[PDB]
């Protein structure tokens, strides 16, 4: 849970800045595409492209992530099968790396993976 | 071959594998099918970054991302057999 890591995270996200929400949704979308079967657990929600629920839940996962960044006290910061959270994170990475191909060096990437794999855990360790 | 490149690969293969290692099979409850997709998403990222760093001529460059893409393969396959058999434990 390295300190170097900590520097990479703040940096990367700060670069994201004004696009957290957009990226939140985009991530969810990649999940539903790269992990089709993920949709299955959801038949009472709009999972269509541009759904408002997804746009809403993207903003949620973003804002959340931002906080979880300030307090890097995440389990002091803050049903649904766990795997969704594990996979969301994965896509979240992909999304970031695709929008910031410059900022994401094989290291910053790994440093984020770890970071998201924890936020992932503090959620489903719940 | 061309050194700059050759080295860039060594640097990669390591950084990649550092990532593989930072993966705790328990903490991340995922599927065989899914994991394959994930390592897939990972190497693509690597071939993307390193392609940005690779240097020079085409016959020499794109050729490099060949090895880079293979040596990554060669690393992932094992890591996959692990998780394969890990899930089945
Ligand atoms: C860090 C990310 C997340 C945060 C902060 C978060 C937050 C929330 C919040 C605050 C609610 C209450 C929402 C409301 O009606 O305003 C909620 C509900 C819900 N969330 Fe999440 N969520 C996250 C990730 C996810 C993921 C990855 C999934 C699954 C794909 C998911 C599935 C659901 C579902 C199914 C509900 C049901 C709400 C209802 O029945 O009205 N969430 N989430
Ligand atoms: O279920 C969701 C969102 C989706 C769950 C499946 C995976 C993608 C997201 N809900 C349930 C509440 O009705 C949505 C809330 O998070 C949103 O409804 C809310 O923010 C949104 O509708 C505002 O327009």
């Amino acid at each position: 849970l390295s300190p170097a890591d900590k520097t990479n995270v703040k940096a990367a996200w700060g670069k994201v800045g004004a696009h957290a929400g957009e990226y939140g949704a985009e991530a969810l979308e990649r999940m539903f595409l790269s992990f089709p079967t993920t949709k299955t657990y959801f038949p009472h929600f709009d999972l269509s492209h541009g759904s408002a629920q997804v746009k809403g839940h993207g903003k949620k996962v973003a804002d959340a992530l931002t906080n979880a960044v300030a307090h890097v006290d995440m389990p002091n910061a803050l049903r649904v099968d766990p795997v969704n959270f594990k996979l969301l994170s994965h896509c979240l990475l992909v999304t970031l790396a695709a929008h910031l191909p410059a900022e994401f060096t094989p290291a910053v990437h790994a440093s984020l993976d770890k970071f998201l794999a924890s936020v992932s855990t503090v959620l489903t360790s719940k | 071959l061309l050194k700059a490149n050759k080295d860039l690969i060594s640097a990669g293969l390591k950084e990649f594998s550092v990532l593989l290692n930072q993966q705790v099979f328990n903490d991340a409850l995922v599927s065989e099918e899914d994991m394959v997709t994930v390592v897939e998403d990972w190497m693509n990222f690597y071939i993307n970054y390193y392609r940005q760093q690779v240097t020079g001529e085409p016959q020499e460059r794109d050729k490099a991302l060949q090895e880079l893409r293979q040596e990554l393969n060669t690393l992932a396959n094992p890591f996959l057999a692990k998780y394969r058999d890990f899930l089945k434990s």
